[PDB]
């Protein structure tokens, strides 16, 4: 299939990161020849459900919700999205959109990553078995600081997973986690995540 | 002086001759400055004025896109209205749409208009307050409720008070030399014996404004046609014979501060 | 300039 | 209440085949749109309609075609499937110039051959004794492997009840052989609990994974079992 | 439905002086069927080069259109052959100077 795409909306940054809570701002400028138009921000979580964040009518005098503010500059044709006290649930794809009678035109979008507040980091790599006459096993890197970066190994027969934030509601506890596994014999808990930099306080079990 | 911008839209199907014909034209006061025709080959908004050709490509693109949207809207509307009036399929039917705005001598907002007719009859129109509609018949009342819930007047209002006048102003500023002409008209009269009775007519010509034609005691009834264009930019019009031989006065325009 | 916003169907 | 619907949410289909995605709407909206979303998450308008008897092009190719005869329905057709059609397809409805309301979406994957379709292998890994002794917390891991269409839904189930707290599944599955187009995927999820909780053999843990594959409508002539829509799970009890 | 009979008006752009060429104008108005066939006749034969403006309408939704073409003479009377649906027979208005 072949799609046409006009150069109307501009969202400069495709990926963005903010510490949990705090405030973050998603910029968006546009270029149109019309005076009459609506503006929208859309949220699309991992569920890939598009969700209207706000509708700004260009003729409606200035802005008019909760943690979600907006800075509408009609003269400058800027239309940023400010999100105060970023919750982890706010982590999603964010789309700036231009709309007229005929259709709505979307920007390339921005991905937002919310970094959880790790009050007491404690990096460690554990090895786990299936407990059912398994063939192989896996290694779990967890309890590391959000700022830590996980990379992919320089090989084809080993697999690695990215940071995933767990949230124990009752205990009000959060933990980042990463998993690795393979079918090769030279694979071990020790040489796991070597391609990426990990803290020196990392705990390695042996028994 | 006062001025006005108007758009006129027309859509008409056929018994079995494919897609409906669609025509759109733009007027500044009495000067056509743009055109669109579905049966035309360009399939684009074309210039009909001298000072309108200086517009950028993004302008011509935008208008071509929007007018095509109107066509698609009318395309849909024609299907709808055929059902509203329970009309046959092989029948050809017409949809007319017009909107525009007026300004004063100070070039500030005066009036806005938006009207809609099916088969030559009023269907619905936005009220002068630009906040309410006037349904023609009970069928149209459906559309009314729809647009009230849809806040259509609010949208159209923003356009007429804002966009419409702003670009009308832009238009006047560019076509000043051509558009603000109230050059004096031409008069003269003819005369031809019918024996005891002789012909007499009052002629008016070469007047850019279109708005305009008798005393012995002025009487009505007998007196009679509409104004005609010249094709270049001016207009012309005429108006009674009485069985006489020894003759009387004919009758005021904007380009003139008349009897002869 | 045409209506960019306001044209709805009947 | 009124909403917007479109099915299926997931679909895998062989190349060179005709496709039909139905989009339902009950909000009485006259305008409707179809968008394709790339793996780059960019949105491309495919077709749209101002109402009945109206169809407007977004696809400059003739591969896609639509037709609106009813206001509530706006189906999208692809006469012959291509690998490049592998994407997500979103339907929307719109009142006027106002916001449009999107449906759940349809996830598509076009494969050269349905032979490439496989269900997953689920397995649970028990928490580390060191982790318990160290953190006094117990982390269970679930792994799904060997499934080609990346159309799955993992969930954790404790004592017959699904759980959300203390869970973290990866955003999206990971491909095994990057060079290969029709390569199988993998996916992991984490469930962390208190050592006390885990150490109870009365506590049952089940990592559930809803797989979306072929239907009864799909043709199967291979020796191995038909990879239809199914659920696979792996289980584990607490250890004193 | 409504049916409006058109109003034909044959005339010239500028006054005729025979010597100088000019434009012939057949201004029609006040009709409901927009689709119509008009032919300007020179000596009872259809003129080949006849241009028309773009379709429009008045406040009463009644349409109006202007057919035009560019030579005056003291001898020949040019005509405006019109055939409309509400006209049982086409109507031909010939060109008159002082009338």
């Amino acid at each position: 299939m072949e799609f046409s795409m006009a150069q109307t909306v501009t969202q400069s940054q495709p990926e963005m990161s903010v510490q949990e809570a705090e405030t973050v701002t998603l910029s968006c400028t546009y270029d149109t020849s019309e005076s009459d138009y609506y503006l929208f921000w859309y949220k699309q979580p991992p569920s890939r459900q598009m969700i209207l964040v706000i509708r700004q009518e260009a003729y409606k005098q200035q802005n008019a919700e909760n943690r979600f503010s907006v800075n509408f500059q009609k003269a400058a044709k800027s239309f940023s999205l400010k999100i105060s006290d970023s919750q982890l649930g706010d982590a999603a794809m964010y789309f700036c959109a231009y709309g007229e009678d005929d259709k709505i035109i979307f920007g390339k979008g921005t991905r937002l990553h919310i970094l959880p507040n790790i009050q007491n980091p404690d990096p460690a790599v554990y090895q786990l078995r299936d407990s059912k006459s398994s063939d192989k096993s896996v290694c779990l890197f967890t309890d590391f600081d959000s700022q830590t970066n996980v990379s992919q190994s320089k090989d084809s027969d080993v697999y690695i997973t990215d940071k995933c934030v767990l949230d124990m509601r009752s205990m009000d506890f959060k933990s980042n986690s990463a998993v690795a596994w393979s079918n090769k014999s030279d694979f071990a808990c020790a040489n796991a995540f070597n391609n990426s930099i990990i803290p020196e306080d990392t705990f390695f079990p042996s028994p | 002086g006062s001025h006005s911008m108007r758009y006129f839209f027309t859509s008409v199907s056929r018994p079995g001759r494919g897609e409906p014909r669609f025509i759109a034209v733009g007027y500044v006061d009495d000067t056509q400055f743009v055109r669109f025709d579905s049966d035309a080959a360009s399939q684009r908004m074309e210039p009909r004025a001298p000072w309108i050709e200086q517009e950028g490509p993004e302008y011509w693109d935008g208008e071509t896109r929007k007018v095509k949207a109107h066509s698609q809207t009318h395309r849909v509307d024609l299907g709808t209205l055929r059902g509203y009036y329970n009309q046959s399929e092989a029948g050809s039917h017409t949809v007319q749409r017009m909107y525009g705005c007026d300004v004063g001598s100070d070039w500030r907002f005066l009036r806005g208009y938006h009207q809609y007719a099916y088969d030559g009859k009023d269907y619905i129109a936005l009220k002068e307050d630009l906040r309410s509609w006037t349904a023609a018949d009970m069928a149209a009342q459906t559309t009314k409720h729809k647009w009230e819930a849809a806040h259509v007047a609010e949208q159209l209002r923003a356009y007429l008070e804002g966009t419409c006048v702003e670009w009308l102003r832009r238009y006047l500023e560019n076509g000043k030399e051509t558009l603000q002409r109230t050059d004096a008209p031409k008069t003269h009269m003819t005369h031809h014996a019918v024996d005891h009775e002789a012909t007499l007519r009052c002629w008016a010509l070469s007047f850019y404004p279109a708005e305009i034609l008798w005393q012995r005691e002025d009487q009505t009834q007998d007196t009679e046609v509409e104004t005609r264009p010249a094709g270049d930019g001016t207009f012309q019009k005429w108006a009674v014979v009485v069985p006489s031989g020894q003759e009387y006065t004919c009758h005021q325009h904007e380009g003139l501060p008349l009897t002869l | 300039k045409l209506v960019a916003l306001g044209i709805n169907a009947v | 209440e009124a909403d917007i619907y479109q099915t299926p949410r997931y679909l895998v289909i062989g190349t060179g085949k005709k496709i039909t995605l139905e989009c339902s709407q009950t909000m009485g909206h006259d305008k409707m749109y179809w968008y394709q979303q790339d793996p780059g998450m960019e949105l491309h308008l495919i077709h749209y309609s101002y109402g009945v008897n109206s169809t407007e092009k977004g696809d400059l190719s003739s591969e896609s075609t639509v037709s609106r005869i009813r206001t509530e329905h706006f189906p999208l057709t692809l006469e012959s499937a291509r690998p490049s059609h592998t994407s997500q397809y979103l339907c929307a409805s719109r009142r006027g110039p106002y916001e449009q309301y999107f449906g759940p979406g349809t996830r598509l994957t076009v494969t050269e051959d349905l032979k490439n379709v496989f269900p997953p292998e689920v397995a649970v890994f028990e928490p580390s004794e060191a982790e318990i002794s160290h953190t006094q917390k117990a982390t269970l891991v679930c792994l799904a492997t060997g499934f080609y269409p990346d159309h799955v839904e993992l969930s954790w189930w404790v004592n017959g009840k699904e759980v959300h707290s203390g869970v973290c599944t990866d955003p999206q599955p990971l491909k095994e052989q990057p060079a290969l187009n029709d390569s199988r995927y993998c996916l992991s999820s984490r469930l962390r609990v208190s050592a006390t909780f885990w150490q109870n053999p009365r506590n049952h843990f089940r990592c559930q994974v809803q797989f979306y594959g072929l239907s009864e409508n799909d043709e199967w002539t291979q020796d191995r079992a038909k990879p239809v829509t199914q659920i696979v799970s792996a289980e584990a009890w607490g250890r004193a | 439905m409504i049916q409006r009979t058109p109003k034909i008006q044959v005339y010239s752009r500028h006054p005729a002086e025979n010597g100088k060429s000019n434009f012939l104008n057949c201004y029609v108005s006040g009709f409901h069927p927009s689709d119509i066939e008009v032919d300007l006749l020179k000596n009872g034969e259809r003129i080949e080069k006849v241009e028309h403006s773009d379709l429009s309408f008045s406040k009463d939704w009644s349409f109006y259109l202007l057919y035009y073409t560019e030579t005056p003479t003291e001898k020949d009377e040019y005509a405006c052959r019109v055939n409309h649906v509400t006209l049982s027979q086409p109507k031909i208005v010939k060109w008159d100077r002082d009338m």
